[PDB]
Protein backbone atom coordinates (compact mmCIF):
# COMPACT_ATOMS: atom_id res chain seq x y z
CA UNK A 1 0.00 0.00 0.00
CA UNK A 2 2.58 2.45 1.59
CA UNK A 3 6.48 2.74 2.57
CA UNK A 4 8.28 4.76 5.47
CA UNK A 5 11.38 6.62 4.09
CA UNK A 6 14.22 6.99 7.01
CA UNK A 7 17.43 9.15 7.40
CA UNK A 8 19.31 4.92 7.19
CA UNK A 9 21.97 3.78 9.44
CA UNK A 10 23.51 7.06 11.23
CA UNK A 11 26.74 7.73 12.56
CA UNK A 12 27.60 10.69 15.42
CA UNK A 13 30.10 11.67 17.64
CA UNK A 14 29.83 11.46 21.60
CA UNK A 15 28.35 14.90 22.90
CA UNK A 16 26.79 16.14 19.78
CA UNK A 17 22.63 16.30 18.42
CA UNK A 18 21.43 14.42 15.81
CA UNK A 19 18.14 14.31 13.84
CA UNK A 20 15.89 11.43 13.43
CA UNK A 21 13.80 11.38 10.74
CA UNK A 22 10.59 9.18 8.83
CA UNK A 23 8.04 9.79 6.08
CA UNK A 24 5.38 8.14 4.99
CA UNK A 25 4.84 8.05 1.57
CA UNK A 26 2.54 6.20 -1.73
CA UNK A 27 -0.77 6.58 0.85
CA UNK A 28 -2.69 9.32 2.10
CA UNK A 29 -3.49 7.82 4.82
CA UNK A 30 -4.71 10.23 7.89
CA UNK A 31 -1.50 9.99 10.49
CA UNK A 32 -3.09 9.98 13.83
CA UNK A 33 0.18 9.22 15.53
CA UNK A 34 3.50 8.93 15.33
CA UNK A 35 5.80 6.77 18.37
CA UNK A 36 9.49 7.07 18.73
CA UNK A 37 10.38 3.86 20.62
CA UNK A 38 13.28 1.49 20.79
CA UNK A 39 12.98 -2.56 21.43
CA UNK A 40 11.27 -2.13 24.88
CA UNK A 41 11.19 1.40 25.53
CA UNK A 42 9.13 4.26 24.42
CA UNK A 43 11.22 7.92 23.55
CA UNK A 44 8.19 10.10 22.69
CA UNK A 45 4.44 10.42 20.72
CA UNK A 46 3.53 12.54 18.37
CA UNK A 47 -0.53 12.92 18.41
CA UNK A 48 -2.02 14.85 15.50
CA UNK A 49 -4.94 16.99 18.07
CA UNK A 50 -2.66 16.22 21.76
CA UNK A 51 0.32 17.69 20.84
CA UNK A 52 4.06 15.96 21.80
CA UNK A 53 5.16 14.14 24.71
CA UNK A 54 8.36 13.39 25.93
CA UNK A 55 9.12 10.29 28.33
CA UNK A 56 11.02 11.67 31.82
CA UNK A 57 13.58 9.09 30.74
CA UNK A 58 14.54 11.14 27.93
CA UNK A 59 13.01 14.73 28.54
CA UNK A 60 16.51 16.43 29.68
CA UNK A 61 18.37 14.49 25.91
CA UNK A 62 15.39 14.98 23.51
CA UNK A 63 13.78 17.77 21.73
CA UNK A 64 11.08 17.11 20.10
CA UNK A 65 11.10 17.86 15.99
CA UNK A 66 11.75 18.77 12.84
CA UNK A 67 8.11 17.97 11.97
CA UNK A 68 7.40 13.83 13.09
CA UNK A 69 10.60 13.95 13.91
CA UNK A 70 13.14 13.29 16.56
CA UNK A 71 16.09 15.27 17.98
CA UNK A 72 18.88 13.49 20.26
CA UNK A 73 20.56 15.92 22.29
CA UNK A 74 24.48 15.25 24.08
CA UNK A 75 24.85 12.01 22.61
CA UNK A 76 26.72 8.97 24.80
CA UNK A 77 27.90 5.65 23.64
CA UNK A 78 24.79 4.34 25.69
CA UNK A 79 22.78 5.69 22.60
CA UNK A 80 24.00 2.86 20.10
CA UNK A 81 20.86 0.67 18.84
CA UNK A 82 17.99 0.33 16.60
CA UNK A 83 15.16 3.41 16.87
CA UNK A 84 12.04 2.88 15.87
CA UNK A 85 9.08 4.89 13.87
CA UNK A 86 5.69 3.43 14.19
CA UNK A 87 3.03 5.27 12.29
CA UNK A 88 -0.54 4.65 13.37
CA UNK A 89 -2.49 5.79 10.52
CA UNK A 90 -6.47 5.31 9.05
CA UNK A 91 -7.43 3.14 7.22
CA UNK A 92 -3.98 1.84 6.21
CA UNK A 93 -3.15 0.65 9.73
CA UNK A 94 0.17 0.72 11.36
CA UNK A 95 3.32 1.14 9.39
CA UNK A 96 7.30 0.94 10.82
CA UNK A 97 10.56 1.99 10.20
CA UNK A 98 13.40 1.00 11.41
CA UNK A 99 17.14 3.38 12.27
CA UNK A 100 20.42 2.16 13.68
CA UNK A 101 22.60 4.47 15.30
CA UNK A 102 26.37 3.86 15.92
CA UNK A 103 28.05 6.83 18.76
CA UNK B 1 -0.43 0.77 34.56
CA UNK B 2 -2.21 0.28 31.13
CA UNK B 3 -2.80 -3.41 30.14
CA UNK B 4 -4.77 -5.57 27.25
CA UNK B 5 -6.66 -8.27 28.25
CA UNK B 6 -7.19 -10.85 25.29
CA UNK B 7 -7.89 -14.85 25.17
CA UNK B 8 -4.91 -16.97 24.61
CA UNK B 9 -6.37 -19.39 22.30
CA UNK B 10 -9.82 -18.78 20.44
CA UNK B 11 -11.39 -21.89 18.64
CA UNK B 12 -14.00 -21.86 16.28
CA UNK B 13 -16.28 -24.19 13.52
CA UNK B 14 -15.71 -23.91 9.84
CA UNK B 15 -17.91 -21.65 8.26
CA UNK B 16 -19.47 -20.36 12.04
CA UNK B 17 -18.82 -16.92 12.85
CA UNK B 18 -16.67 -16.61 16.35
CA UNK B 19 -15.40 -12.91 18.53
CA UNK B 20 -11.98 -12.26 19.31
CA UNK B 21 -11.85 -10.57 22.60
CA UNK B 22 -9.94 -7.41 23.39
CA UNK B 23 -10.13 -5.17 26.21
CA UNK B 24 -8.32 -2.17 27.28
CA UNK B 25 -8.41 -2.28 31.00
CA UNK B 26 -8.11 -0.62 33.39
CA UNK B 27 -10.01 2.88 32.36
CA UNK B 28 -8.07 5.96 32.88
CA UNK B 29 -8.98 8.87 33.07
CA UNK B 30 -7.18 11.11 30.65
CA UNK B 31 -5.83 8.39 28.57
CA UNK B 32 -7.03 9.10 25.13
CA UNK B 33 -7.08 5.75 22.75
CA UNK B 34 -6.29 7.65 19.53
CA UNK B 35 -6.49 4.01 17.33
CA UNK B 36 -7.00 0.19 17.73
CA UNK B 37 -5.60 -2.01 15.11
CA UNK B 38 -6.01 -5.82 14.64
CA UNK B 39 -3.06 -7.49 12.79
CA UNK B 40 -1.62 -10.81 11.46
CA UNK B 41 2.28 -11.55 12.69
CA UNK B 42 2.44 -14.71 10.66
CA UNK B 43 0.36 -13.24 7.23
CA UNK B 44 2.81 -10.90 4.10
CA UNK B 45 3.42 -6.59 4.52
CA UNK B 46 -0.06 -6.07 2.21
CA UNK B 47 -1.84 -8.41 4.99
CA UNK B 48 -0.45 -7.65 7.89
CA UNK B 49 -3.54 -5.00 8.99
CA UNK B 50 -6.66 -6.81 8.41
CA UNK B 51 -8.93 -4.18 10.90
CA UNK B 52 -8.73 -0.33 12.21
CA UNK B 53 -10.86 1.84 13.93
CA UNK B 54 -10.64 5.34 14.56
CA UNK B 55 -12.93 7.56 17.12
CA UNK B 56 -13.94 9.98 14.81
CA UNK B 57 -13.55 7.84 11.24
CA UNK B 58 -15.08 4.57 12.55
CA UNK B 59 -14.00 1.17 11.12
CA UNK B 60 -11.71 0.11 8.14
CA UNK B 61 -10.61 -3.23 6.57
CA UNK B 62 -7.25 -2.76 4.92
CA UNK B 63 -6.42 -6.06 4.30
CA UNK B 64 -8.63 -7.49 0.88
CA UNK B 65 -8.30 -11.14 3.59
CA UNK B 66 -10.61 -12.00 5.34
CA UNK B 67 -12.07 -8.28 4.13
CA UNK B 68 -14.98 -6.36 5.36
CA UNK B 69 -17.90 -8.82 4.36
CA UNK B 70 -16.13 -11.50 6.96
CA UNK B 71 -14.93 -8.54 9.99
CA UNK B 72 -17.05 -6.65 12.02
CA UNK B 73 -16.41 -4.57 15.22
CA UNK B 74 -18.91 -6.10 17.89
CA UNK B 75 -18.80 -3.11 20.66
CA UNK B 76 -16.24 -0.32 19.02
CA UNK B 77 -18.41 3.27 18.24
CA UNK B 78 -17.00 6.22 17.18
CA UNK B 79 -17.94 10.11 18.17
CA UNK B 80 -21.14 11.53 16.45
CA UNK B 81 -21.38 12.58 21.48
CA UNK B 82 -17.67 11.02 22.77
CA UNK B 83 -16.37 7.07 21.14
CA UNK B 84 -15.87 4.27 22.65
CA UNK B 85 -12.76 2.30 21.55
CA UNK B 86 -12.14 0.32 24.74
CA UNK B 87 -13.82 -3.10 23.89
CA UNK B 88 -12.17 -4.18 20.44
CA UNK B 89 -13.74 -7.03 20.33
CA UNK B 90 -13.82 -8.09 16.51
CA UNK B 91 -16.26 -11.02 15.10
CA UNK B 92 -15.02 -13.67 12.14
CA UNK B 93 -18.39 -14.23 10.35
CA UNK B 94 -17.97 -17.47 8.19
CA UNK B 95 -14.88 -19.03 9.46
CA UNK B 96 -12.47 -20.66 6.67
CA UNK B 97 -8.82 -22.73 7.33
CA UNK B 98 -6.91 -19.57 6.05
CA UNK B 99 -8.26 -17.58 9.41
CA UNK B 100 -6.42 -19.98 11.54
CA UNK B 101 -3.33 -18.50 12.90
CA UNK B 102 -1.99 -15.22 15.64
CA UNK B 103 -3.89 -12.06 15.46
CA UNK B 104 -2.42 -9.21 17.52
CA UNK B 105 -4.40 -6.28 18.92
CA UNK B 106 -3.11 -3.07 19.30
CA UNK B 107 -3.93 -0.04 21.01
CA UNK B 108 -2.33 3.31 20.08
CA UNK B 109 -2.65 5.97 22.93
CA UNK B 110 -1.81 9.33 24.36
CA UNK B 111 0.06 9.64 26.77
CA UNK B 112 0.90 5.93 27.91
CA UNK B 113 1.96 5.05 23.85
CA UNK B 114 1.15 1.34 22.50
CA UNK B 115 -0.02 -1.32 23.97
CA UNK B 116 -0.86 -4.79 22.60
CA UNK B 117 -2.68 -8.44 23.00
CA UNK B 118 -1.92 -11.41 20.70
CA UNK B 119 -4.98 -14.59 20.02
CA UNK B 120 -4.22 -17.29 18.22
CA UNK B 121 -7.52 -18.55 16.34
CA UNK B 122 -7.96 -22.67 16.39
CA UNK B 123 -10.31 -23.52 13.08
CA UNK B 124 -11.95 -26.85 14.26
CA UNK B 125 -12.41 -29.46 11.45
CA UNK B 126 -15.70 -31.15 11.04
CA UNK B 127 -15.27 -34.42 8.37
Amino acid sequence: TGTIETTGNISAEKGGSIILQCHLSSTTAQVTQVNWEQQDQLLAISNADLGWHISPSFKDRVAPGPGLGLTLQSLTVNDTGEYFCIYHTYPDGTYTGRIFLEV
Amino acid sequence: DVRVQVLPEVRGQLGGTVELPCHLLPPVPGLYISLVTWQRPDAPANHQNVAAFHPKMGPSFPSPKPGSERLSFVSAKQSTTEAELQDATLALHGLTVEDEGNYTCEFATFPKGSVRGMTWLRVLVPR
